[PDB]
């Protein structure tokens, strides 16, 4: 129905350029316009400006008069945020919404969203760690097993515990970042009948570094 | 004429919309001495037809336009001026003093209401052949309220709907039967209706329609039918599904005929419908939280069938553009076998969505039907807010 999917996540250096580019489909795109949002972590949602997809023309907030720049390639559908000179406090997440009304007032239907890592760190790839246990009986005829995915940068990772299909009873964590790099674990619960009878895997996945892995957890013990 | 007006003839086949009238007031009021104004209208002569509208004793440019986001005031006073030119200085007939009005003619001459007053105290006058005729003091006491829009006259009778009372629940509307002036008749609100505000009229095969405002809880149009003959109404909802008011609730999939269809309270914007059997057109701003856009939709039978989706429909102003208010009119004395139909959209510019400005002023666009299927366009305002920074 309405869908807009946005681009992939990225990274860049300080003082960079980045066209993050929001799909339109559903409707029809030149009579609704394009609402940009800014939710950067420790503060929350910020309206940016809106684009009139019928005349092109773009309205900004003051806060973004100046880097900010709203195009749209009309044809395909597609409004695109650019941000040029990238000042550090452009790490953040870039929502793109149809504006309902004239100006965006409504913003009914948002894009997923799309994080700009603004960082002058390198990209490492994983170490993904198969964590079977000292024993230890995880609850009543239940085993839990880990999977540390250390030393990767930058966010994200998919982690799977056999091709999606270990569901319930998986915790992935959220990561953290240790100055240069972050760290990653998920642990999943699984009854004795199962493990060490059937494999259970770990499979990470960093799309950044083109690095995939499954580290199958080996009863080791 | 020399004689009275008959609404003889019906409605002619609505098949899409020619454009009648275009003002560009706004655009050129930036270097001309027009007028601010508000609640604007069209209601033909015998002669010619007029762009009325209440103007609010400024021009766009003068420094006293700045806080005419305020609806009433003693500045305000209906004023008139030829098709399609701005409401200018200079061209601008003042027709009554005050901040509600309608104004019809009877074939022989017209009639202008104009309401005046403090909310809790106020007045109509009616004035016919330009002399005070008739005055009806407040009922309610809080604001007396009329049409916004012209009224329709039969053989020298011409209903003119009055609310007084409160926006936010029950009030007093009274039906008026006035002929030359004096009062003939009148009756109180009578039907399924809940509230009224408002009323956009037209008339056709001797009888009265009126698409009005439910400002308490509708969110569909309620419609009063008035027999300008033998003077009596009654009034129940546009049963359609296609929700016409604005703020509204989306759309459903059945809707109500003789009650308010529930969601968006204490609101509305005044509008308009064509109510014909298979021939009916009804028209609401595109956006439904906001006046922007404005569209007609052909939905046979929306008065009567409580799921009629549209089947035609038309973009009049864009939904990336503002519209406003709505209204019907036609030119009564045009020749033919019937009735060309025609209503206007106000187009607010200003405060308050456009608050980098301190005005709020307003254009018109016009449009009449034509049996035809022409072919459509969007049309703006078009002024550009930064040009009077
Ligand atoms: C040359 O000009 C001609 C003549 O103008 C052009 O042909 C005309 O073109 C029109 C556009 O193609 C066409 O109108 C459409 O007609 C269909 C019926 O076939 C009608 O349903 C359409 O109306 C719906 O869609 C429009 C947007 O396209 C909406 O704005 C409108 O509100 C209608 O949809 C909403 O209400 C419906 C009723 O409840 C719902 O079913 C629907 O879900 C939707 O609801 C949502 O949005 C509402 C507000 O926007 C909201 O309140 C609600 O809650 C929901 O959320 C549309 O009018 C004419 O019929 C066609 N005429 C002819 C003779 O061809 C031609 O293309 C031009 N040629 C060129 C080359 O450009
Ligand atoms: C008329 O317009 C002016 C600006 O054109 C309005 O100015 C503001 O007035 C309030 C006090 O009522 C101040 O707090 C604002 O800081 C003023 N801003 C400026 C730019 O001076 C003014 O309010 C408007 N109304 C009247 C009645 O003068
Ligand atoms: C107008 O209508 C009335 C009632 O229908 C009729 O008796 C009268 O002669 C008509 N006059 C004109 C000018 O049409
Ligand atoms: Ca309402």
């Amino acid at each position: 129905q309405i869908q807009l999917v946005q681009s992939g996540p990225e990274l860049k250096k300080p003082g960079e350029t980045v066209k993050i580019s929001c799909k339109a489909s559903g409707y029809t795109f030149t009579n609704y316009g394009m609402n940009w949002v800014k939710q950067a972590p420790g503060k929350g949602l910020e309206w940016m400006g809106w684009i009139n997809t019928n005349t092109g023309e773009p309205t900004y907030g003051e806060e973004f008069k100046g880097r900010f720049a709203f195009s749209l390639e009309t044809s395909a559908s597609t409004a695109n945020l650019q941000i040029n000179n990238l000042k550090n406090e452009d790490k953040a997440t870039f929502f793109c919404a149809r504006g309902e009304d004239n100006f965006g007032s409504l913003s009914d239907y948002w894009g997923q969203g799309t994080t700009l890592t603004v960082s002058s760190a390198k990209t490492t790839a994983p170490s993904v760690y198969p964590l079977a246990p000292v024993c230890g009986d995880t609850t009543g005829s239940s085993v839990t097993l880990g999977c540390l995915v250390k030393g990767y940068f930058p966010e994200p990772v998919t982690l799977t515990w056999n091709s999606g299909s270990l569901s319930s009873g998986v915790h992935t964590f959220p990561a953290v970042l240790q100055s240069d790099l972050y760290t990653l674990s998920s642990s999943v619960t699984v009854t004795s009948s199962t493990w060490p009878s059937q494999s259970i895997t770990c499979n990470v996945a960093h799309p950044a570094s083109s690095t995939k892995v499954d580290k199958k957890i080996e009863p080791r013990g | 004429i020399r004689d009275f007006n008959n609404l003889t003839k019906g409605l002619c086949t609505i098949n899409s919309w020619h454009i009648y009238g275009k003002d560009n007031a706004v655009r050129i009021g930036e270097d001309s001495d027009v007028l601010v104004t508000r609640e604007p209208y069209v209601s033909c002569d015998p002669d010619e037809c007029r762009f009325y509208a209440l103007s609010q004793g400024t021009t766009i440019r003068g420094k006293h336009s700045n806080g005419t986001i305020h609806d009433r005031s003693q500045y305000r006073a209906l004023i008139s001026w030829p098709l399609s030119s701005p409401p200018t200085v200079y061209n601008s007939r003042v027709e009554c003093i005050g901040w509600s009005s309608t104004s019809c003619h009877d074939g022989k001459t017209r009639m202008s209401i104009c309401i005046s007053g403090p909310n809790n105290n106020a007045s109509a006058v009616i004035w016919y052949n330009r002399r005070p005729v008739t005055e009806i003091n407040t009922w309610a006491r809080n604001i007396l309220r009329t049409q916004e829009s012209e009224c329709v006259c039969h053989n020298g009778v011409c209903p003119v709907v009055f609310t007084d009372g409160s926006a936010t629940g029950p009030a007093e509307t009274r039906i008026y039967y006035f002929k030359e002036g004096k009062i003939l008749k009148w009756e109180p609100l009578a039907g399924t209706a809940k509230h009224i505000e408002e009323c956009s009229c037209y008339g056709e095969r001797a009888e009265i329609t009126c698409t009005c405002r439910d400002n308490w809880q509708g969110s569909n149009r309620p419609v009063i039918r008035i027999d300008p003959v033998a003077m009596t109404h009654t009034s129940q909802y546009i049963c359609s599904p296609v929700l016409t008011d604005n703020p509204r609730p989306d759309d459903p999939t059945v809707g109500k005929c003789n009650d308010p269809y529930p969601g968006n309270n204490n609101n509305g914007v005044k509008g308009f419908s064509y109510l014909d059997g298979v021939n009916t057109w009804l028209g609401r701003t595109i956006s439904i939280a906001s006046r922007s856009g404005y569209e007609m939709l052909k939905v046979p039978n929306a008065l009567t069938d409580d799921k009629s989706k549209p089947t035609q429909g038309q973009t009049i102003v864009l939904n990336t553009d503002w519209s406003g208010y709505s209204g019907s009119f036609m030119d009564y004395w045009a020749e033919g076998e019937c009735y060309r139909a025609c209503f206007y959209v106000e187009l607010i510019r200003g405060r308050p969505k456009e608050d980098k400005v301190w005005w709020t002023s307003n254009s018109i666009v016009s449009m009449c039907s034509s049996t035809e299927f022409l072919g459509q366009w969007d049309w703006p305002d078009g002024a550009k807010i930064e040009y009077f920074l």
